[PDB]
């Protein structure tokens, strides 16, 4: 199946982290071939510990890896901004069944980081949209941290949650999260309202942009 | 280290395994002089050396019991009853990652050659030439030590090479590094083939009243042979006669 | 007890009226050989090995170290304390004929070079001479000096030109040049670095410097 | 150096079959194990098995048996995977990766996964493939509409104006289609120095269409 | 190159002369008895060129 | 093939020091000797020493004996001189000069000083740097004012216009400054088919400043 | 110290010219490793006779070498417009004082080149250095041969000294020379006078050029 590893770990900067990793007998307590994995948003794993401590090479003399019974830890100490990564386990598996399997995971959440307001920008329906006969309102957020936020619109004073998309904003280039929102309204629907407002919530930092037809 | 100033590393007291050298598919060169590789496993000596060095990829042929050249007579002598292997592979990704220098140094010139498993370290400077300098370097007076160009990719040949070296050790105290095997029981008044870790004969093993003092292990009757021998693991003293025979 | 360290230590080992011992220092084996007899006396006793220490170090000269039983403890006195001989002598590759008996133990041994009837007991590997004449060693009257004789030329013959020249010939038409009546230095070629093959066959390239030739082709 | 080139993203309806290729250069191909493994998105990783360039030797986990075919083709250096039965659950990424040497040696280590692909996206559903529909976003931008497959390469001005864009993930829709934002950063100016016109390159479905934005 | 050209690294003793030996077992070279197929410390003798 | 390149210019205060590198390429560096020699502006030249790159050894001059320090970096190829308590005296050029085999070779000679580099161009005074002003010349030119350190490039429509363009020699002034002049040299011409500019780069001092002339 | 050679040869066009070389005992009369190099204006010495004679590649066969005595000739016929340059000679100092000295040096000057009236060009003060309260005149000399040249200003009909600066004329690329010249004067000291004139004297050649504010 798969090796137990903690969910969620989160971790201040300037501290150390352990992250553990319960196997088997035939799994870890025989084969010192268990390794450590960290993938970026995005992008593929790379490779950070081949054995169990050991260190491929472009690997800083930070992380350590060690075993002891049927676990493994991995020690990282003096977090930095590079390190908000989904972190994984792995090992060999023997015994007449030659075989791998993994661990489930941990998500790594390191602060430091300031926080910052989100900014929310309001694109009306174009012509070209218009006369498709249909309106699409389109809430960008970006430039914001961390990147859980919560977007719903109020339209004239109502809130309305039909035709409301939104998702999980994901990690931008400068370090940051983005998250885009769309409402889909009819024409008539788009016309009989005097404006419509997006409202985004960021650990208790809300950000209204209202915007009219007119 | 340099072809000059070679690591010496003495080790004893041990079970060897030589499978795995053999075995890996690194090693591009693995004679072995006075010893089949496949029949190491079976063999005990008393002492083994390893020597470290990194050479020149044609320099390596002079690393024989009977070759010459500039590293057998200046910087790294096999005696010619070598009894031993040389472990050599191509290592271009550890030695000429950039100048390929890496301090890695040898002797162009010497007053002589070396002495088997002689090493000679100096500064002393050494006059290639008809004027007696009787100074430091100057014109036909020259550093002995000159250091390897090992450029990236400077074609196969030029390439550093690691070279390990190991001797074999005979004829000494109680063998102290031995292959890989399982001890057997003992088996008394009978014609057997017995393996005394190293010694190995037919004939008929008894109990012995031969007084050794504590420090014999072996015991040779007239005309030098071996008659009697004790036990590897319970200091038995063993009787050794042959076992019948006759026209 | 004043001591020290100085953080180059590579071995180490602890462990547990006439006392005599053997220092021998051979193939980087350091043995030492001890026997503890009750009493320089004219018997005869053998000195079973003590010690192997089987790491060995380059050892050319020796001291000795005095205890007492209950005095000062100072390090830096000389001569204060108490108011111990020891005898010291050197070992030589000498042959000696060694007599076992029935219980293996060393018993009696003679010295091969020493006088000539000790020559004769090893020639005739007994301790006992009959009477008559026996034929030991040959006798041969050792030089003196060494003289070397080599004819006067004083004229380096020009190997030089050979190697510089501008354009070597084919393989097929090959050029044969004679060379004779010269002082010839081989030292220069063999020093040479761009020479990558210098196999010599029939003659040893060390040896050649000592040596004459009536042509070299 | 080492580098690994996987097929291209694959879409495909249920019931059906799907091969996975991966062609490797840098390296002797037949002299490290190659292997095969899937990530769901957002959940851990998953091992596949692995192949011996060699012979094709092949090993399957325990719970991918009977659809999971292992194959390579090493006179071009390509390493094949075939899964049958195909179902919507399993809509992820497939990676092939590296593992040790296929021969025994000292000198060597265990790095096991030490290089990884840059993967496929295959996605399975009853939903068929819809031309995009791209319209721009006169500011106060560019969205790509009714387009089934995920993958979709946005730019501006035929990929020149690559100053002040930033792309925001994709949402996805009820129908099966998805929705994606690019919008171009130019404020405070007089929004007439350039005519901005964004792109749409959408090679699943083979479309290029460009639409200004004024 | 592969050209289909492979030799054996592995074998559990030297050949015999003008001797042929062709198999696909699986050869152990490290400490497990795995006695099944590949695996580690058990490999396939036939390595390509 | 063999090319050798020395540090950039040096200007410093009387009794500090200065090191000279030079960094060679194109031969084994560890095969001839290294010299350093220097040269008075208008006089003779003169010899410093030599360092054999093996080991480190120096050889000195017999009136360049406390002061001199010779040394190299050969991970990096590099030859490195010291001079200690620096006076206006010493301000001269200075080269790094190939010597003979460092091994006795029978097929090789003894060409002593083979090959030699840039130089460079050291300049000690009490004058402090000035930031270089530039002007322009109306025909019926460019020069250069108030910059200490001699090296100065210019160019004319950011090196454009190539064509007709002289450089003349810079000539020193009391004040410990210098002056030089640059002219572009178009006869019989209306003067107004292209608008000339002159540019001057002055390193030491990292100004670029064009002038534009009428 | 130095060896000791003639300061000036002067060599016309057709004729064979040699310039000596005297040394010690244990400089020149034990060590055959004498050399001689050739130094461009303005360009680093190369390499012309490695030993007494025997030349490097690139070199003609008209140059040549000798050694007699406690000094050597360099021996040069039929000599050519390239040969204007200084000419070294070096040699290796044994004794248990292993050091290589240099010698006096030597200037050759080659004729056979026409002589060229030299062209004078004067450049007022523009409207830039007019604005920062200075006025500074440049007579720019070219197109002469030989190199030696006189410039002097005569104002309205009297010499004057004050803020005259001159250089010896350097090489140019067409084998000939060029000067610079510059007249520094205050705004008021320019406006003073009716006009200026630069006067340059080239082996009884004399060019005037005038200039007026006016
Ligand atoms: C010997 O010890 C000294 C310091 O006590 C130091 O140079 C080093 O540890 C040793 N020298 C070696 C290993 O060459
Ligand atoms: C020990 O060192 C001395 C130092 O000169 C040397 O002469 C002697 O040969 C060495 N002993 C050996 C190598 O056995
Ligand atoms: C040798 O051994 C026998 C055995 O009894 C003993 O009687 C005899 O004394 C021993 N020899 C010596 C010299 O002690």
């Amino acid at each position: 199946s798969a090796l137990t590893q903690p969910a969620s770990v989160s971790g201040s900067p300037g501290q150390s982290i352990t992250i553990s990793c319960t196997g088997t007998s035939s799994d870890v307590g025989s084969y010192n071939l268990v390794s450590w994995y960290q993938q970026h948003p995005g992008k593929a794993p790379k490779l950070m510990i081949y054995e169990v401590s050991k260190r491929p090479s472009g690997v800083s003399n930070r992380f350590s890896g060690s075993k002891s019974g049927n676990t493994a830890s991995l020690t990282i100490s003096g977090l930095q901004a590079e390190d908000e990564a989904d972190y994984y386990c792995c090992s060999y598996a023997g015994s007449s069944t030659p075989h791998v399997v993994f661990g489930g995971g941990t998500k790594l959440t390191v602060l430091g980081q300031p926080k910052a307001a989100p900014s929310v920008t309001l694109f009306p329906p174009s012509s070209e949209e218009l006369q498709a006969n249909k309106a699409t309102l389109v809430c960008l957020i970006s430039d914001f941290y961390p990147g859980a936020v919560t977007v719903a619109w109020k339209a004239d004073s109502s809130p309305v949650k039909a035709g409301v998309e939104t998702t999980t904003p994901s990690k931008q280039s400068n370090n940051k999260y983005a998250a885009s929102s769309y409402l889909s309204l009819t024409p008539e629907q788009w016309k009989s309202h005097r404006s419509y407002s997006c409202q985004v919530t960021h650990e208790g930092s809300t950000v209204e942009k209202t915007v009219a037809p007119t | 280290a340099s072809v000059y100033a070679w690591n010496r590393k003495r080790i004893s007291n041990c079970v060897a395994d030589y499978s795995v050298l053999y075995n890996s598919a690194s090693f591009s060169t693995f004679k072995c002089y006075g010893v089949s590789p496949t029949k190491l496993n079976d063999l005990c000596f008393t002492n083994v050396y390893a020597d470290s060095f990194v050479i020149r990829g044609d320099e390596v042929r002079q690393i024989a019991p009977g070759q010459t050249g500039k590293i057998a007579d200046y910087n790294y002598k096999l005696p010619d009853d070598f009894t031993g292997c040389v472990i050599a592979w191509n290592s271009n990704n550890l030695d000429s990652k950039v100048g390929g220098n890496y301090n890695y140094l040898y002797r162009l010139f010497r007053k002589s050659n070396l002495k088997p498993f002689e090493r000679d370290i100096s500064t002393e400077i050494y006059q290639a030439g008809s004027t007696p300098c009787n100074g430091v370097e100057g014109f036909n007076c020259y550093f002995p030590l000159q250091s390897y160009g090992f450029q990236p990719t400077n074609g196969v040949g030029y390439q550093p090479y690691r070279v390990v070296v190991l001797s074999f050790e005979l004829l000494h105290a109680p063998a102290t590094v031995c292959g890989p095997k399982k001890s057997t029981n003992l088996v008394k008044n009978k014609c057997v083939n017995f393996n005394f870790n190293g010694l190995t004969g037919t004939g008929v093993l008894t109990e012995s009243n031969k007084k050794f003092l504590p420090f014999q292990q072996f015991g040779r009757d007239i005309a030098d042979t071996t008659d009697a021998v004790r036990d590897p693991q319970t200091l038995e003293i063993l009787d050794i006669t042959p076992c019948s025979f006759g026209g | 007890r004043v001591y020290s360290s100085a953080n180059n230590c590579t071995f180490e080992y602890v462990s547990q009226n006439l006392r005599e011992f053997v220092f021998k220092n051979i193939d980087g084996y350091f043995k030492i050989y001890s026997k503890h007899t009750p009493i320089l006396p004219q018997g005869f006793s053998a000195l079973e090995p003590l010690v192997d220490l089987p790491i060995g170090i380059n050892i050319t000269r020796f001291q000795t170290l005095l205890a007492l039983h209950r005095s000062y403890l100072t390090p830096g006195d000389s001569s204060s304390g108490w108011t111990a001989a020891y005898y010291v002598g050197y070992l030589q590759p000498r042959t000696f004929l060694l007599k076992y008996n029935e219980n293996g133990t060393i018993t009696d041994a003679v010295d091969c070079a020493l006088d000539p009837l000790s020559e004769t007991k090893c020639t005739l590997k007994s301790f006992t001479v009959e009477k008559g004449i026996y034929q030991t060693s040959n006798f041969r009257v050792q030089p003196t000096e060494s003289i070397v004789r080599f004819p006067n030329i004083t004229n380096l013959c020009p190997f030089g030109e050979v190697f510089n020249a501008t354009r070597f010939a084919s393989v097929y038409a090959w050029n044969r040049k004679r060379i004779s009546n010269c002082v010839a230095d081989y030292s220069v070629l063999y020093n040479s670095a761009s020479f990558s093959t210098f196999k010599c066959y029939g003659v040893s390239p060390t040896k050649l410097n000592d040596l004459c030739f009536t042509n070299v082709y | 150096q080492v580098q690994l080139v996987q097929s291209g993203a694959e879409v495909k309806k249920p019931g059906a079959s799907v091969k996975v290729s991966c062609k490797a250069s840098g390296y002797t191909f037949t002299g490290y194990y190659m292997h095969w493994v899937r990530q769901a998105p957002g959940q851990g990783l998953e091992w596949m098995g692995w192949i011996n360039p060699n012979s094709g030797g092949t090993n399957y986990a325990q719970k991918f048996q009977g659809w999971v075919t292992m194959t390579r083709d090493t006179s071009i250096s390509t390493a094949y995977m075939e899964l049958s039965r195909l179902r919507s659950d399993d809509t992820a990424v497939y990676y092939c990766a590296r593992g040790w040497a296929t021969y025994y040696d000292i000198l060597t280590g265990y790095s096991l996964f030490d290089y990884w692909g840059q993967g496929t996206l295959v996605t399975v559903s009853s939903a068929s493939t819809k031309g995009p529909s791209v319209f721009p976003l006169a500011p106060s931008g560019c969205l790509v509409k009714d387009y089934f497959p995920e993958p979709v390469t946005v730019s501006w001005n035929s990929g020149a104006l690559t100053s002040g864009v930033h792309t925001f993930p994709a949402v996805l829709q009820s129908s099966g289609l998805y929705s994606l934002s690019s919008v171009v950063t130019v404020p405070s100016s007089s929004l007439g120095t350039q005519t901005y016109i964004c792109n749409v390159n959408h090679k699943p479905s083979n479309t290029k269409v460009d639409k200004r934005v004024e």
